[PDB]
């Protein structure tokens, strides 16, 4: 298992709606990850314990360069019992799946390039949340640990499910490590620069200084 | 302006100037096909209030006219939309639930609205920019010896958080004893059948209720009315119904690099800028054609009646148009009035150190001066 | 916090204490005057080109033209502010080509000819120093109606209603009334400012202040060229002063930054709801049907009357206050440049 | 069991903030302002103090009105005796009748009825059903306690907005009171005053 | 409350337009003291003869 405890640093920023903005600080409520927070590092091998809560949030990291993270199964249980959110990506098409086949109702099979575009350190991050029946996608490639930057994640894929998703496991084809983070609703002030980049951001409830600052 | 019917010497400031649109600009998605609003409303059987079906309509054009025609309701009584203003501006993406309820439950279906129906087997959310419709279906879901298709959820651990449905059973624990899938004296049934019959009171009837819930803003859209387009004008100011954004304003090029998740543009006090066009991949910056201030310079009417307008602030090689002297000023630019070579005292004011006056000139005219 | 050094005078009914020497200083102050004219459209402001937002407006009272009237009170009030502080001269002097005025040197204050503007080399560093926004309609309805990446907040005011003055007097015309006034109290004295100018040489207009604040006038022309070279190292160290500093012209600035943020403020308002479904009036003329359109536009224009009402408001006292400092710059002008003041510390 | 108001306007969010300058320091100025006017005249108001006795430093001010120096030093114990019996009559003028600080008192009086009227205003209901927002929300579901929660809104910054405006005009006139108080106090104690009725 | 603050949410900076103006207010009043008093730059002291 190897459970490790790293610092998060500013790793946790993303745009908060499909709006273009040019040089303007807007400030928006919306669930976050917290500047230096703890995340939890995973030294998952197999010749371990995969079970990790939802807890209204999930940021998801993998520095592995290989294409060796196949997905994820999402959900409340995994006994063929309730619904479970599939998605598998065999590194061809990316299948969606709302089925609860044990390792193999909206049935949504959206079947086009995948989530993993990806061939330095080539540092991968997701952002997954749940909110009013939408299972969001957040992705970026960062050709860099957790670097000392920013890179502010798009709404690339969108998901209209609707389930109720409490445990959630990753998928290998063993030398598996990938960081967890966890969300929590915070106010953030963003900076837009003039090409509509999120290049600074600041949160509101860490330091007296940045809360003067917001 | 001053309500008097005399003025007296000096400067005045009336009213503004505005370039009137030319025509009007449509542009909707390429969508043909047509949304299936009689497969959801002309069904043979509707799912349980518990067991709720949802529909998903989207990339079709949808008219919602022909719904009075498919049920016979009461009203469409609607929150943050009108019936009537439907078809002219158009959404994303359209969700259709349908299911059986009471005629004591029809009260309870609302954003806000808490109790029963809406604790344990449907809520609403609070801003829900949706609707209902709901007609009586006594002669339908109805027998003489009881229509015991549908249940209902008495008993739950939590209340309902919104837009979820339940479908596993268990038996409720209401004490401290186990149940574990024995029907105890403190552990019920979660289910319990509606007990319909054609001689209850109007109060208990069964009844019909479709949701429509609908998704404004992002999500380039997929179903909107029955409107035609129109071909896109650049460099004019004109109307634009854009995906039901309305407006008036100047189209041109833009140069801003939009994101193709990102379809609107913002400015600082919360106005539409740059817009996406549905037709075609291409951004188009949104400005408001030329006004201004406009402003009056006039001697006594006891004096005379000769008039000089001052245009506050804009140039005038693109004036909307008065004689025919032209001076051109940092304030605005001056017409119905020359301009001298003498140097006089500031009779009155107009700024940037440019006075006028009413002097001889053979002969009596508005002349202005350093 | 220390109140100061500490200092006890050897107090004695038998001794007196007198000095031996003396030591000319040159200091300066800053006092507003003026503050940027504004005027404000309700019907662009508040509805934006909405025909029944202004039927509304029409049908609810008469507050735009109070507004109107106010603020050209204020733009009028500015205007006299600025009149009545500088012209005070009647006839405009010039310098004589022949500059030895007894030692003293005279020559940052004096303009040159060489710049375009007729200003000296202080005037200069004082307009450099002070980061200028909005001097008036410089734009000219051009760059806005242009395309620009990053949008600024002018163009976005000047849209909606909001628009600046330019003031009557520009900047060459209180240069030529500074260097009017510089030629009188250089070639004159105080005697311009009672009638006619009267011609004097430096020398006897400082015996003649030395005789007006009560020392013998045998001491100046002794000490002549002591008192040049005090004079000229004191109008250096000022410049450098001016030159090395930039936190001197704070009241200024803040006059600018106070009329930038409530210009931004009076923008900003119109991104809320006010209890309303929506911020936009298009949408909520085109969402909805009529009675409920009303009530939502009834709402925002109480909003918008409101926050109307507020920055008119803050305006007038703000004007109020410009106007006494103003009227104390001017009765200092009036006492203290074209004579000499008994007044101690003033 | 008697509560005072002022615990009433602690606890609905109208703080009193003290000042920067204690009683002391202000009593420290006051006393070496004092000690520049005896033992210096005006000499400390321009440059560095000089020690001189008071009888030149008397001397010097009747020049300054017109009457020549030997009055002074032909009269000096009547005028010392007439200086001491006006200081002991103002003495027992300020002892004797407590109405002579009008000025002073309207200060704290008009902010402690300001904040004392602000405070009342919380008890109306602008037009709602009730004047506890509790009762209203223990009550009425959100649709319209929306509405009246909105209307009570409101009417409390109405009220705000106005105690605003009315702070910002006191506040203007007693700027205007204190720089005619601050050129009085650089111009008739520092030194002489030839305007008359100054 | 919190959602009363959430239905104050919906107005606009009206509190960050009041609060600005008091504190603008309370730092005046420092000026006027310090203006009015403090007009010497050393604290002097009296001689203890009378
Ligand atoms: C009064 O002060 C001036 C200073 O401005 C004295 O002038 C200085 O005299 C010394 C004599 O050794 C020179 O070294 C300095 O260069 C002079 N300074 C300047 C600026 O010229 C002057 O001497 C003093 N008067 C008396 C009587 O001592
Ligand atoms: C008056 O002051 C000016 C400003 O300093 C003097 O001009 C400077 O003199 C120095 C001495 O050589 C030169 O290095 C600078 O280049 C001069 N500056 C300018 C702008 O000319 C001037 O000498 C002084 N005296 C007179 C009689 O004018
Ligand atoms: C994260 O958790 C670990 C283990 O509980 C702890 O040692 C570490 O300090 C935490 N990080 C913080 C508080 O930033
Ligand atoms: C949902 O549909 C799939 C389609 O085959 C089915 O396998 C699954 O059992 C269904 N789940 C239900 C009905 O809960
Ligand atoms: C999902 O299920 C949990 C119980 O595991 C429940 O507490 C929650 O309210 C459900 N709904 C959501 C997250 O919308
Ligand atoms: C914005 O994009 C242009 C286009 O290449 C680039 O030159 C510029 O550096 C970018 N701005 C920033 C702040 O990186
Ligand atoms: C729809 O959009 C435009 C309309 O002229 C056209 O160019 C485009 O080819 C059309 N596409 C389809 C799939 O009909
Ligand atoms: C609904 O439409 C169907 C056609 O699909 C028709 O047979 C039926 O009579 C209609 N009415 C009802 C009440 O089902
Ligand atoms: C007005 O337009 C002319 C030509 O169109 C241009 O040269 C000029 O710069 C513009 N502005 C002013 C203030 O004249
Ligand atoms: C001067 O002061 C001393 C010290 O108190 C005192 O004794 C004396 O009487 C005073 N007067 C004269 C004229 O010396």
């Amino acid at each position: 298992r190897t459970q490790s405890y790293t610092n998060s640093f500013t790793r946790g920023v993303y745009y908060p709606d499909k709006v273009f903005r040019s040089s303007v600080l807007h400030s928006t409520q919306d669930l976050f990850l917290p500047f230096f927070s703890n995340v939890t590092w995973f030294h998952a091998i197999h010749v371990d314990n995969p079970a990790l809560p939802f807890n209204d949030g999930v940021y998801f990291a993998s520095t592995e360069k290989s294409n060796i993270i196949r997905g994820w199964i999402f959900g409340t249980t995994l006994d063929s019992k309730t619904q479970s959110l599939l998605i598998v990506n065999n590194a061809t098409n990316v299948v969606i799946k709302v089925c609860e086949f044990q390792f193999c109702n909206c049935t949504f099979e959206y079947v086009s390039q995948p989530f993993l575009m990806d061939l330095f350190k080539n540092l991968r991050e997701f952002v997954f949340k749940n909110i009013d029946g939408y299972f969001k996608i957040y992705s970026k490639h960062t050709p860099i640990d957790l670097p000392q930057g920013f890179s502010a994640l798009e709404p690339l894929v969108d998901l209209p499910i609707g389930i109720n998703i409490t445990r959630f496991q990753t998928l290998l084809a063993g030398a598996a490590a990938y960081y967890v983070g966890y969300l929590q609703p915070r106010t953030f002030l963003l900076k837009y620069n003039e090409n509509g980049t999120i290049t600074d951001a600041v949160d509101c409830a860490l330091d007296p200084l940045s809360e003067t600052k917001c | 302006t001053l309500k008097s019917f005399t003025v007296e010497k000096g400067i005045y400031q009336t009213s503004n100037f505005r370039v009137q649109p030319t025509e009007s600009i449509v542009r909707f998605p390429n969508i043909t096909n047509l949304c299936p609003f009689h497969e959801v409303f002309n069904a043979t059987t509707f799912a349980s209030v518990y067991a709720w079906n949802r529909k998903r309509i989207s990339n079709c054009v949808a008219d919602y006219s022909v719904i009075y025609n498919f049920a016979p309701f009461f009203a469409f009584k609607c929150y943050g939309v009108s019936p009537t203003k439907l078809n002219d501006l158009c959404f994303t993406n359209v969700y259709a639930d349908s299911f059986v309820i009471r005629g004591n439950e029809v009260s309870q279906i609302a954003p806000g609205q808490t109790g029963n129906i809406a604790d344990y087997n449907y809520k609403l959310p609070d801003d829900f920019t949706g609707c209902v419709i709901a007609w009586n279906s006594n002669k339908l879901d109805s027998k003489p010896s009881g229509n015991y298709n549908y249940l209902y959820r008495l008993f739950r651990k939590s209340k309902l958080k919104p837009f979820e449905r339940d479908i596993s059973t268990e038996i409720y624990q209401a004490g401290n004893r186990p149940c574990n899938g024995v029907a105890g004296p403190n552990c019920y049934s979660p289910l319990q059948s509606y007990g319909f019959r054609p001689t209850y009171g109007v109060g208990h009837q069964p009844y019909r209720v479709v949701v429509l819930s609908f998704e404004l803003l992002h999500a380039p859209a997929t179903v909107c009315g029955p409107k035609k387009s129109t071909n896109l004008v650049k460099n004019k100011c004109v109307n634009f119904n854009f995906n039901g954004l309305t407006g008036t304003g100047v189209l041109t090029e833009s140069n801003k690099k939009f994101l193709p998740f990102q379809q609107f543009g913002r400015d600082i006090a919360d106005t539409t800028d740059a817009v996406r066009d549905p037709q075609t991949l291409e951004i188009l910056d949104i400005t408001p054609c030329s006004f201004g201030g406009v402003s009056v310079i006039t001697p006594g009417t006891n004096t005379s009646n000769q008039v000089a307008v001052l245009y506050q602030g804009v140039n005038c090689t693109e004036v909307p148009v008065t004689g025919s002297n032209v001076f051109q000023t940092r304030a605005g630019c001056l017409i119905g009035a020359e301009y001298v070579n003498n140097s006089y005292e500031c009779d009155i004011p107009i700024g940037a150190g440019i006075c006028a006056s009413y002097q001889t000139q053979t002969s009596q005219s508005i002349i202005a001066y350093t | 916090m220390s109140l100061g050094a500490e200092n006890s005078v050897a107090y004695s009914n038998n001794s007196i204490a007198i000095p031996t020497n003396f030591t000319i200083s040159v200091t300066t102050e800053i006092l507003p005057v003026s503050m940027t004219k504004t005027s404000v459209d309700c019907t662009m402001y508040i509805c934006g080109d909405s025909t029944e937002c202004s039927n509304l407006l029409l049908q609810y009272g008469s507050f735009c033209t109070q507004l109107k009237r106010a603020l050209t009170g204020i733009a009028v009030e500015q205007d006299k502010n600025t009149q009545e502080v500088f012209a005070q001269v009647k006839q405009i002097y010039k310098t004589p080509p022949i500059k030895y005025f007894g030692g003293f040197n005279f020559s940052q204050i004096l303009p040159d000819p060489s710049k375009p503007s007729k200003r000296s080399f202080i005037e200069d560093l004082l307009f450099n120093k002070v980061t200028l926004a909005d001097a008036g309609f410089i734009k000219q309805y051009g760059d806005c109606l242009g395309d620009i990446a990053a949008r600024d907040l002018i163009c976005a005011q000047k849209f909606n209603g909001l628009t600046v003055l330019p003031p009557l007097l520009t900047d060459e015309m209180i240069a030529q009334y500074t260097s009017a006034l510089l030629a009188g109290t250089i070639t004159s004295g105080w005697t311009f400012g009672a009638g006619a100018a009267l011609q004097i040489p430096f020398a006897m207009q400082m015996a003649y202040r030395f005789n007006g604040i009560g020392v013998t006038q045998n001491v100046l022309y002794e000490n002549q060229k002591l008192i040049a070279n005090q004079f000229n190292s004191a109008i250096g160290k000022i410049q450098d002063s001016l030159s090395s500093t930039a936190s001197a012209l704070g009241k200024l600035q803040d006059v600018v930054n106070h009329n930038a943020q409530a210009l931004n403020t009076l923008v900003k308002q119109l991104s809320s709801k006010f209890g309303a479904i929506s911020s936009v009036l298009n949408d909520i003329l085109s969402r909805l049907d009529k009675v409920e359109a009303e009530v939502q536009i009834d709402r925002l224009i109480t909003g918008r009357l409101q926050s109307l009402q507020t920055y008119v408001t803050q305006q007038l006292i703000r004007a109020a206050e410009i106007r006494a400092s103003a009227n104390l710059a001017a009765t200092k002008m009036s006492e203290c440049v074209l004579g000499q003041s008994k007044r101690v510390d003033f």
